[PDB]
């Protein structure tokens, strides 16, 4: 992910249409998962 | 006189073709015609009349 | 998505026991040192 | 860490990310074009050799000095037309590649016959594909090729080429124009010339 | 583009004299209605799977509906960090969104 | 390794558009009645036998890519809609198939019939676009016998093979009339007004602009079609001297039939004729491109290579693919330890990824396909979730140490 | 020239070459009596008033020999609009009056 | 007032809209095409009738 | 073969309809949260949101 962001130049930014978005998926998950998810957990369950 | 004469016969001109655009139904063969060309040497130059 | 769902019976079934994954904190921290 | 935050970051991200939703419709593709911008000239009634000579050699002759640029090719037509095709690097400025390629062009406009001057020249940014054929038909009073291409281009095409981003717009058929058709033993009769 | 080639057309239908119907003999624009119609499809029925198989292993609405709120605020969160900056906004990354999804 | 190398790559593939269109192309100067001819035999299979699958065809005469002319033409072609045709049998996969065999199996003129590839244009997948030039100045038809000496060598090569033609190729007659400067300027006629006969009557002549019913349009002089057919309809033509009489050609001009190219092409301000081709069906590019080098290093002086399809610039999978897993590799090895330390986890995980990579060549291979650009993503996604496998078991066990 | 020439002689042949202009709005055109006209191409707002600008000339340099050589040398130009003034000044004559 | 009260020809005397142009608050401005290809005269009867 | 078109005037797309309903719209859906970012709950939105 990311690093492919220094890509070729036809194959334009295939890579990059997405090693990042996975990225803007990954750390948007690793940050929604974050801020929220333990939120959401301990308020209804059990 | 010089001049005048040297774009007389040192010209390049675009005639039609044989067998052009609007044709007559049942024509067979379509070519290009070449009238005057560019004169390429100097002995070309040199048979320029005048 | 052919490669994932392969890429993933390969590592999901091959993974999960099978060779490295166990052979990680064992095999390949110390064994040497 | 706690609850009622972490939901209204949830509500944002999502208000905000649905915000850049509205970008409905949005393309297809990712351009993964190494810009082209191609100038088109046309001598009427020419040889190949002849726009060879007279209009594409004089045009690339002026191609000094465009900012970046790939390659450069031609074809110099039996039908009296030529396009020159400028390839610059992938996400140059189609708009700013566009300008250079028209500004060498006004150095080599009047170095080219007043036969092919008045017969158009014009460059803009390329493709090669086709977003949509409209086609054009008759299902009455059958108005004919001639007399419907003439109308979608006296009527319509105007107002295409010139709106929502079209680079060029290759209408199919032709515009009216006023034919003189001479023959030349009506011609001879009179003395006369098609001059 | 495309939205607005037709919208010229769209203007000067009226003033069009005996039979004059516009038809489409080739257009792309149908394809990238479908490429969006296709790729919510593996999105809904993703969604569909995903508080499935929770009823297998952990049970229950109660505890499902957690891992199934979340799916939202990541892929909503994720075309939005597409204009950020001075990048993209495509699809391809919204084909290529399922495999991340 | 070994699945791998057998595995070709993909760049893009071939997919579908609901829309494709043909490719008609006549001999040594056609003419448009002839295309028309070849045209309607087109129209007539999409609507006869493939009503099922064909919604429209709009055949356009006189089209034809790599330029207009009298002797090309194309049409697109409609598809009844996607749902309305089920199997493989019934899509653009295999209905260009048969459209290709019924079209190529009798005609009297070349047809095709290919699937648009998915972009705009550049680089199919082990495509390639060779381009010979004139380098010291020789003359066109120098040229195009080394063209024809390197097309001659290639073909020569259905061992390793290669699949090589031209474009536009012809060099049709063309009919020169020479007039003589001499013997017209003796009779009293101007040669800026044999020229403009010559010019104005078989070309056509923009002579001004005229408004009809709202708009300015053309005003274009040419002459009937009924005396500028052949080359006897030149002597025909009439024109006048200084005395005020009417002299005709033949009289100072001279009638000759001569080959000439109806299509002249130049790469970068010098004379070059393209050249395209394939790869082979078992070696691609990298050995397609470089026995195609010196096919014209090993033919006469002044020549010279270049590439433009193709060839990039500068990109594909190689050089792409692995200084793209160094740079990955280099980011993959670290924070193996950013709370895991040492090298004690960087071989823990680093190498549990060819579990993942394994098939993969087994779903890319014994599903037929190939390795393509949602594999060099699936294959980098079965990397990473696979380390919320590896890394999140040697981080979930290891602090138990 | 008359309003009536000027429209057909050079306004239509400026309008007939405005296809390809990158966004543009509307296309407006005043063939007057006197001999003149201006078309004023308007573009979206905040689009980029020296791109717009080139744009514009460069569908003209290909219209521009389809006008009257009377015309021509007798001036065309593309600039940017505004329709108001920042100043206006006045010198006048307060000696021996030069004159208008 | 003053210069329309009594004039032979029409005088207004309008206030700078405190900026470059474009509207005012509750205006509009119309236009009428040839559409068809109708004549000039043609076309300025439907801009009276209106 | 008359039609009708707007310059002046007709915006294009602007003015206080159609930017003060969807305005206070998308500050509603802000105004309505974070009263209850440090507050929590829906017992604080109507205690100031109105």
């Amino acid at each position: 992910f990311v690093p492919m962001a220094f890509f070729g130049g036809s194959t334009g930014a295939i890579y990059r249409q997405f090693s990042i978005t996975i990225v803007s998926a990954m750390a948007l998950s690793v940050l929604v998962a974050l801020i929220l998810t333990p939120a959401l957990c301990a308020t209804m369950l059990k | 006189d010089v001049i005048t004469a040297i774009k007389a016969q040192n010209a390049q001109v675009a005639a039609g073709q044989l067998g052009g655009t609007p044709p007559v139904k049942g024509q067979q063969l379509n070519a290009s015609i070449i009238a005057q060309t560019r004169l390429t040497s100097t002995e070309e130059f040199g048979k320029i009349l005048l | 998505g052919t490669g994932v769902m392969g890429g993933m019976v390969t590592a999901t079934v091959l993974a999960i026991f099978f060779v490295p994954v166990f052979f990680v904190v064992v095999r390949r921290r110390f064994s040497r040192k | 860490d706690r609850p009622i935050f972490a939901w209204v970051i949830a509500i944002i991200i999502m208000l905000a990310g649905g915000l850049a939703i509205l970008k409905l419709p949005v393309a297809q593709y990712p351009t993964i074009a190494p810009p082209a911008v191609t100038i088109s000239a046309s001598y009427p009634g020419a040889d190949a050799k002849t726009v060879q000579d007279t209009v594409t050699q004089v045009i690339e002759q002026n191609m000094n000095g465009i900012d970046n640029l790939m390659y450069m090719s031609s074809n110099s037509d039996s039908t009296g037309t030529v396009q020159i095709t400028l390839t610059f690097e992938s996400g140059t400025d189609a708009d700013i590649a566009q300008v250079q390629v028209q500004n060498k062009l006004q150095l080599a406009m009047p170095l080219l016959p007043q036969e092919v001057q008045q017969q158009g020249v014009s460059v803009e940014k390329s493709s090669s594909s086709f977003l949509m054929v409209v086609g054009v038909i008759n299902t009455d009073g059958t108005m004919t090729q001639e007399d419907i291409s003439d109308y979608v281009a006296a009527n319509m095409k105007d107002a295409i080429s010139r709106t929502s981003g079209v680079g060029d717009v290759q209408l199919f058929g032709s515009q009216y124009a006023m034919r003189i058709w001479m023959n030349p033993n009506e011609l001879n009769k009179f003395q006369l010339t098609p001059v | 583009t495309a939205a607005a080639i037709r919208a010229e057309l769209a203007k000067m239908e009226p003033f069009f004299p005996s039979g004059l119907k516009i038809v489409y003999p080739y257009d792309t624009t149908p394809f990238v209605k479908i490429s969006i119609h296709e790729v919510v499809k593996t999105l809904v029925e993703a969604i569909i799977l995903v508080f499935l198989v929770m009823y297998l292993f952990l049970q229950n609405f109660r505890a499902t509906l957690i891992p199934t709120i979340a799916v939202p605020v990541v892929l909503l969160g994720t075309f939005a960090v597409l204009a950020a900056f001075g990048f993209s906004i495509n699809t391809l990354t919204m084909f290529g969104m399922v495999l991340a999804i | 390794a070994y699945l791998f190398v057998r595995l070709p790559s993909s760049f893009l593939p071939d997919e579908d558009q609901g829309v494709f269109m043909t490719m008609v192309q006549l001999p040594a100067g056609a003419t448009q009645e002839r295309t028309q001819k070849v045209l309607n035999e087109v129209t007539h299979y999409y609507l006869t036998k493939e009503k099922n699958n064909v919604e429209s065809v709009f055949a356009v005469n006189g089209f034809g890519f790599a330029g207009r002319g009298q002797n090309t033409g194309i049409a697109f072609v409609s598809l009844k809609d996607w749902a309305d045709r089920p199997g493989e049998e019934n899509k653009v996969e295999a209905i260009t198939m048969r459209a290709t065999r019924a079209f190529s199996q009798i005609k009297d003129a070349m047809v095709f019939a290919f699937n648009l590839p998915a972009i705009v244009e550049l680089g199919t997948a082990t495509g390639f676009d060779f381009e010979l030039i004139d380098q010291a100045g020789l003359g066109h038809e120098k040229l195009t016998q080394a063209r024809n000496q390197l097309l001659a060598e290639a073909a020569k090569h259905p061992d390793m093979l290669t699949s090589v033609r031209p474009n536009g190729l012809e060099d049709t007659p063309q009919f020169k009339i020479d007039i003589d400067q001499e013997k017209a300027q003796a009779l009293g006629v101007s040669i800026n007004d044999i020229n403009t006969t010559l010019g104005a009557a078989w070309g056509g002549s923009y002579v001004n602009d005229f408004i009809d019913r709202g708009r300015v349009k053309k005003v274009y002089v040419m002459s009937e079609a009924k005396y500028r057919m052949l080359p006897d309809d030149i002597g025909d033509w009439y024109v006048r001297a200084a005395d005020g009489q009417m002299v005709p050609f033949s009289a100072f001009s001279s009638s000759r039939w001569e080959y000439g190219s109806p299509r002249l092409e130049r790469y970068n301000g010098l004379p070059s004729m393209e050249i395209l081709g394939q790869a082979a069906p078992g070696k691609s590019t990298g050995e397609a491109m470089e026995l195609m080098e010196q096919l014209a290093s090993k033919l006469p002086t002044g020549v010279g290579y270049d590439w433009t399809g193709m060839s990039y610039q500068e990109r594909l999978s190689g050089n792409q693919a692995p200084s793209l897993y160094a740079i990955s590799l280099i980011v993959v090895f670290l924070c193996l330890a950013a709370l895991y330390e040492s090298w004690s986890i960087p071989f823990s995980v680093m190498l549990v990824v060819p579990l993942g990579v394994i098939g993969a060549l087994l779903a890319a291979t014994f599903r037929g396909l190939t390795n393509d650009v949602y594999f060099q993503v699936g294959l980098l996604t079965t990397i990473g979730l696979s380390a919320k496998n590896a890394i999140l078991i040697v981080e979930f066990a290891k602090d138990l140490m």
